[PDB]
C-alpha cells in the first residue's frame, strides 16, 4: 500500500523480490523494501527458533 | 564474573548488530549512497551515449 | 564504501554499549577496544564471530583471601604446574582458542 501509493507495482519471486514502475525506485521505499524482505528472513529464522 | 557476563553480553550483540542493519535510519543511509553511487553511473553512460 | 559505513555505524551504535563498560572495567580496556574492533570487523565483513576465541578465560576464582588460595600439587609436572594449552583438530589439523 505505501508502494502503489506512488505508482509503483511489487513484483514478487519468492521472498526476494523487486518493484515494477516508470524510473528507478525512490531511496525511501526500496529501503523499505529490502528492509522487509530482510525482516522477512530473520524473522523466519527466529520462527524456527 | 561481572566481566564474564557483560563480554556474553557483548557477544550475543551480533544479533543486535544484524537487526541494527535492517532499521529504518541505517538502511536509508545505504540506499541513499547506493542511489548516489548509480545515478554517477547513469549520468556517466549517458554523457558516453 | 557500504563495508565502510556498516563498520562506522556499528561503531558509533557500540560506544553506547562500550562507554558504560569502559567505566565499569578501565583497566580491561584494552580488551575491550579489541573485542569492539572485532565487533565492527563482524559487521563490516560478515565473518562468524567465535565466542571461544573472544571469551576470556577465568582461571582463578575470586577468592576473598582469608583463607588465601592455597594449592597442594603432590604430583607436580609441568601441565599440571604451569597449565596445559589445550588444542583441537579439525581435518587433522591443531587449533586452539
Amino acid at each position: 500500500r505505501e508502494a502503489q501509493e506512488a505508482g509503483f507495482a511489487l513484483s514478487t519471486n519468492g521472498e526476494r523480490l523487486e518493484l515494477t514502475g516508470p524510473g528507478p525506485v525512490p531511496a525511501e521505499l526500496s529501503a523499505r523494501l529490502e528492509e522487509v524482505t530482510l525482516g522477512s528472513l530473520a524473522a523466519s529464522a527466529e520462527l524456527e527458533v | 564474573i561481572h566481566l564474564a557476563e557483560a563480554v556474553e553480553g557483548l557477544l550475543l550483540e551480533v544479533n543486535r548488530l544484524d537487526e541494527l542493519f535492517r532499521q529504518g535510519s541505517f538502511l536509508r543511509e545505504k540506499t541513499q549512497l547506493e542511489a548516489r553511487f548509480k545515478e554517477a553511473r547513469e549520468q556517466q553512460l549517458e554523457a558516453l551515449r | 564504501a557500504l563495508r565502510r559505513l556498516r563498520r562506522d555505524w556499528a561503531l558509533h551504535y557500540l560506544n553506547n554499549r562500550f562507554e558504560p563498560l569502559f567505566q565499569r572495567f578501565p583497566q580491561a580496556r584494552a580488551y575491550l577496544e579489541a573485542l569492539r574492533a572485532r565487533l565492527a570487523r563482524y559487521a563490516e565483513t560478515g565473518e562468524p564471530l567465535d565466542p571461544a576465541q573472544w571469551r576470556p578465560n577465568l582461571l582463578t576464582s575470586s577468592s576473598s583471601g582469608t583463607p588465601p588460595p592455597i594449592v597442594y600439587e603432590p604430583y607436580a609436572t609441568a601441565p599440571r604446574l604451569f597449565g596445559r594449552l589445550d588444542y583441537l583438530v579439525d581435518r587433522g589439523v591443531w587449533s586452539t582458542n
